[PDB]
RNA sequence: UACGUCG
RNA sequence: UAGCUAGUAGGUGGGGUAACGGCUCACCUAGGCGACGAUCCCUAGCUGGUCUGAGAGGAUGACCAGCCACACUGGAACUGA
RNA sequence: CCCGCAGAAGAAGCACCGGCUAACUCCGUGCCAGCAGCCGCGGUAAUACGGAGGGUGCAAGCGUUAAUCGGAAUUACUGGGCGUAAAGCGCACGCAGGCGGUUUGUUAAGUCAGAUGUGAAAUCCCCGGGCUCAACCUGGGAACUGCAUCUGAUACUGGCAA
């Protein structure tokens, strides 16, 4: 059954980048809009738009720089089978800083740079490389 | 400024009608010493003809690598056929410390001081092919910032 | 492989037991050499290989190869077994230390001299 | 614990002048350099990758007169120090007392300098140091004692000090026969042809 | 304040005493998975008010029998 | 009895004594409550040779601790400053 | 056996 | 090696100890432990650490130091803080 | 520890040289004698056996053996696999277990941040100091990745209510 909708979202974006898809729709939630706002903020997607009233639908307009795709490798880190909670010192950098890692901290859903600057660790959701 | 070096020569066989027939395969890598790495295979009936076909194929089919100061940028994993290969920039982690047939491509590639560890198969014809794939899909901070805006 | 399956039952690599039950895993043992033989090797090789059969000090009766050209062993001749397989003979797992208790050094030898129990010739 | 053999043989296996007989005359002229390191020395080796790494380590040890456990300890110390392990390793080999006595022109070779150091003819900072591998700190004064001053050797050695290149990190002064190790030698200040990445990679396998 | 624990009654049938299962939720040292893990405790109660299936807080005291170094403070959540 | 006493720790023919506070029936180089200074009888003729925390020593003598003859000699050496 | 190249 | 346990699990009262306590005894209740591995069997002193490892780990716990246990073998108490 | 005396005078072995693996020829032997960690050498011109010359590596040591970890991603948590190489239960139902769509409120158990107590000393690491240097000894720090308590944060997971 669906047991990890975040990894489902990242799957939608990997398979949309891999199929030269212009835009990606999915069911929407607060955590997916938080992550999507981080992705737009860090420049991996072009835009997002949440529509619907009783059944919201998140839509990510994807990016393609050259013919190549911008989101090179998006991975889900803290899956439901095994959750991964890092401190502010253990908090990893991806592609030696060239690629953010979306961590859910108590202050909100941030990146690794932003939460290492904020001085607080948390639950590391996904590597975007 | 061409900086060519051969990795592996082998004797392959064919098994015709009357006995066997033995041929020699070279496998070389050239590179200028600042990106610009190529490999060539080349096979012939004697060894110097084999290495010459290998060099001649390797001088063309040469790929750009986005080096750092003297080394890689981020840790990169390249795979080819059965041969999985890790590399780590080792920001002046002195000396090229790579496996056989990876030391050579990293040596003429112009990188100086990375850390490697090939996994899986370590056939020399596929461990390069897994270093270039690898160094090819390693991108620089002016390319990532080009992609994602800033 | 699933992490739950490893919590239920962890990984376990086997013990990889010893080639040489020289017991306690001692570097040498001593034995009495119950008899002395020559034995024909396995198929691609042919020779007569000089091999003793030894009652060790820990009870085990094991057969043992005798290195070098020519020995002086006969049936009681307390020797010092060493450890090391001769692959060409089926079932010898040990060697005798030449230049040890009742096993003289190899006669007229000049190179690789330490591993055959021979002293340095005075010159 | 030191070599004690044919020296120019060691300089002939490496293919390069290792400065092992600096002495009176000029460039070798009786070495048959390059030609025959043994009986089959006329053969080109077609040397391996292990052979080039090994042969680089042997070049450096046979220059500075160090054996393997001591060299290996220098590699461990150069590894743990902050910076560049090749350059740190040459900085550890250049701070050796017998080397600093050689660089100042007090000995003709490094073995003669090692015998000056060994035979209590050398003080550092006004204290006699008997040890070939004493590690000379920067801003030190290393000199010859009153015994073994104005002995022939050192005079002749200073005579052949002017034929060489006068190292930048020293105060060579031969009037008083005292020297000042001022700073650690930069990598660009020494020898230019040894490949220390080969010996880093040799010990890192 | 005092250090106390919470747990549920696992069985009831003993003469002015009870036994309480505690659920600590601990990460596996090798595998990094948060795993439930119990701790059954023989707990004292004067006049045995708590029955089976309850939830009760519990503090540590002097020994009162063999094992039994624990005594309740507050019975909550008895709902059947 | 707790004793402020020396405990030999240097090499052979080169002792370095660490002054500790031990239960007196322990071994010399054994179990101590706290170490409180040191005493090097050589060290060189440089700067110290001996430093020794007088506040903690005064604490333990306030508790009832005894002091061996060397530690008393060292406190009589480092009196307040010298 | 057996594959190692110049004015 | 899937069942183990009758002072066994708990209670009341008496005794006992420097001190709580089935520690012990009388009576009452019929519990307690166990697949989160009891019980049985083989092995083993434990730790700070040591060796190896890029690391995570793996092996080990000689010297040095902390704790426990033993003092020919089995048992017992006496003196004493 | 310092000074003086006499004289190079008292002071170099061990393994290896077919590939892996740095370092090659001659002679003796001829499926023998024997070598060997694996591949495998030896049945007449053996760079693999035994000797010599030569060389290579280490050096008051050097080899062999035993044992551990590494290499071994060949138990894979980091970090593997399962159509045909070993590997998908013959197929289902289902308890305990693991996991669980979406919104709001509360809690704050997990999680995170800070503080305090502790995590003995030595050892490892860093910056210094003393033995002529080094090993060694030593000063200060870092570390001991932990546990407990208190103070907070509430995004995610859990509890509770809708």
């Amino acid at each position: 059954s669906m047991q990890d909708p975040i990894a489902d979202m990242l799957t939608r974006i990997r398979n949309g980048q891999a199929a030269n898809k212009a835009a990606v729709t999915m069911p929407s939630s607060k955590l997916k809009v938080a992550i999507a706002n981080v992705l737009k903020e860090e420049g991996f997607i072009e835009d997002f738009k949440v529509e619907g009233d009783t059944k919201p639908e998140l839509e990510l307009t994807l990016k393609y720089f050259q013919g190549k795709a911008v989101v090179e490798s998006i991975q889900r880190v803290s899956r439901p089978g095994l959750r991964i909670y890092k401190r502010k010192d253990e908090l990893p950098k991806v592609m030696a800083g060239l690629g953010i890692a979306v961590v859910s901290t108590s202050k909100g859903v941030m990146t690794d740079r932003a939460a290492r600057q904020a001085g607080l660790g948390g639950e590391i959701i996904c590597y975007v490389a | 400024e061409l900086q060519e070096k051969l990795i592996a020569v082998n004797r392959v066989s064919k098994t015709v009608k009357g006995g066997r027939i033995f041929s020699f395969t070279a496998l070389t890598v050239v590179g200028d010493g600042n990106g610009r790495v190529g490999f060539g295979y080349g096979k012939a009936r004697e060894v110097p003809a084999a290495i010459q076909k290998a060099m001649e194929k390797a001088r063309r089919n040469m790929i750009n690598v986005a080096l750092n100061n003297g080394t890689l940028q981020h840790p990169v994993k390249g795979v080819h056929t059965g041969s999985r290969v890790f590399m780590q920039p080792a920001s002046e982690g002195t000396g090229i410390i790579a496996g056989g047939a990876m030391r050579a491509v990293l040596e003429v590639a112009g990188v100086h001081n990375v850390l490697a560890k090939a996994y899986g198969s370590t056939n020399p014809i596929n461990v390069v092919r897994a270093t270039i794939d690898g160094l090819e899909n390693m991108n620089s901070p002016e390319m990532v910032a080009a992609k994602r805006g800033k | 492989a699933t992490v739950n399956q490893l919590v239920r039952k962890p990984r376990a690599r086997k013990v990889a037991k010893s080639n040489v039950p020289a017991l306690e895993a001692c570097p040498q043992k001593r034995g009495v050499c119950t008899r002395v033989y020559t034995t024909t090797p396995k198929k691609p090789n042919s020779a007569l290989r000089k091999v003793c059969r030894v009652r060790l000090t820990n009870g085990f009766e094991v057969t043992s190869y005798i290195g070098g050209e020519g020995h002086n062993l006969q049936e009681h001749s307390v020797i010092l077994i060493r450890g090391g397989r001769v692959k060409d003979l089926p079932g010898v797992r040990y060697h005798t230390v030449r230049g040890a208790l009742d096993c003289s050094g190899v006669k007229d030898r000049k190179q690789a001299r330490s591993k055959y129990g021979v002293k340095r010739p005075k010159a | 614990a030191r070599y004690l053999g044919p020296k120019l043989k060691l300089s002939r296996r490496e293919g390069t002048d290792l400065f092992l007989k600096s002495g009176v005359r000029a460039i070798d002229t009786k070495c048959k350099i390059e030609q025959a390191p043994g009986q089959h020395g006329a053969r080109k080796p077609r040397l391996s990758d292990y052979g080039v790494q090994l042969r680089e380590k042997q070049k450096v040890r046979r220059i500075y007169g160090v054996l393997e456990r001591q060299f290996r300890n220098y590699y461990k110390e150069a590894a743990r120090l902050k910076g560049n392990t090749g350059e740190n390793l040459l900085a550890l080999l250049e701070g050796r007392l017998d080397n600093v006595v050689y660089r100042m022109g007090f000995g003709a070779t490094r073995a003669e300098a090692r015998q000056l150091v060994s035979h209590k003819a050398i003080m550092v900072n006004g204290r006699v140091v008997n040890i070939a591998s004493y590690q000379v700190s920067p801003n030190d004064v290393v000199s010859i004692r009153e015994k073994a001053k104005k002995q022939s050797r050192v005079k002749a050695a200073l005579e052949l000090a002017e034929q060489r290149e006068k190292p930048t990190w020293l105060e060579v002064d031969a009037g008083k026969m005292e020297g000042t190790f001022k700073r650690k030698p930069e990598r660009s200040d020494l020898s230019a042809d040894i490949n220390e990445h080969l010996i880093v990679e040799l010990y890192s396998k | 304040k005092i250090r106390t624990l919470q747990g549920r009654v696992v069985s009831d049938k003993m003469e002015k005493s009870i036994v309480v299962a505690i659920e600590r939720f601990v990460k596996h040292p090798i595998y990094g998975k948060f795993i439930k893990r119990t701790t059954k405790l023989h707990v004292h109660d004067e006049n045995n008010e708590c029955g089976i299936g309850d939830v009760v807080e519990i503090r540590e005291c002097r020994p009162l029998s063999k094992t039994k170094s624990w005594t309740l403070v507050r019975v909550v959540e008895k709902a059947v | 009895m707790v004793t402020i006493r020396l405990a030999r720790h240097g090499a052979k023919k080169r002792p370095f004594y660490q002054v500790v506070v031990a239960d007196s029936r322990n071994a010399r180089n054994g179990r101590f409550i706290e170490r409180v200074g040191f005493f090097n009888p050589i060290a060189s003729e440089k700067e110290e040779g001996t430093r020794l925390d007088l506040d903690r020593i005064a604490h333990w003598v306030g508790q009832g601790a005894t002091i061996s003859d060397r530690v008393a000699a060292l406190i009589k050496e480092v009196n307040k400053a010298a």
